[PDB]
């Protein structure tokens, strides 16, 4: 597992535990476990870059080592 | 409590984050970060500024937060800046870029923790 953190337009943090194998759409579906965001209406971005359905977060080279936890937000 | 600022998480598990107790019911929370909550007690640490040497976990401008210790603080235009060292380095932080993982949090319990 390891931690990341999501930032909401509302400006609220949710905290999950994620793979970097898991894709971005299971990321989607944790955040509307959580919070009851549509998957549609979710454009996720790190560091400002669109994270696209169907890559892992691997991917794009997002999740480190298990002691940085990267910020993901919601546009 | 009322008006008071703290650190509080609202999860079983969760982080630690910034706020102001609004109203007393459990506690009234406005977190920094817009979420308002009704929290317990317990789970409240009346602590502000965090203190010194305090282990916290803190967003760089990378866009990871990671663990660093509390070197100090500056009150600026009202808003409370932190002095972080990751490390070795220093950089200052926004109150909202500092939260506490649990076991950052419960370290601070006895002394801090609401009741």
């Amino acid at each position: 597992s390891m931690l990341i953190f999501v930032k909401t337009l509302t400006g609220k943090y949710i905290e999950l535990e994620v793979e970097p194998s898991d894709t971005i759409e299971n990321v989607k579906a944790k955040i509307q476990d959580k919070e009851g965001i549509p998957p549609d209406q979710q454009r996720l971005a790190f560091a400002g870059k669109s994270l696209e359905d169907g890559r892992t977060l691997s991917d794009y080279n997002i999740l480190k080592d298990s002691k940085r936890h990267p910020l993901l937000r919601l546009r | 409590f009322v008006g008071l600022r703290v650190v509080a998480k609202w999860s079983s598990n969760g982080y630690f984050y910034s706020g102001k107790i609004t109203r007393d019911v459990k506690y009234k929370l406005l977190f920094d970060d817009g979420y308002e909550c009704d929290v317990l007690g317990k789970d409240i640490l009346l602590c502000d500024p965090i203190p010194l040497d305090t282990e916290v976990t803190a967003l760089s401008e990378d866009e990871y937060f990671s663990a660093g210790v509390v070197k100090g603080h500056r009150k600026e235009s009202g808003e409370l800046y932190y002095s972080i060292e990751k490390e070795g380095q220093r950089k200052w932080y926004k109150r909202m870029a500092v939260i506490l993982s649990l076991e950052q949090g419960n370290r601070l319990r006895e002394q801090y923790g609401l009741g």
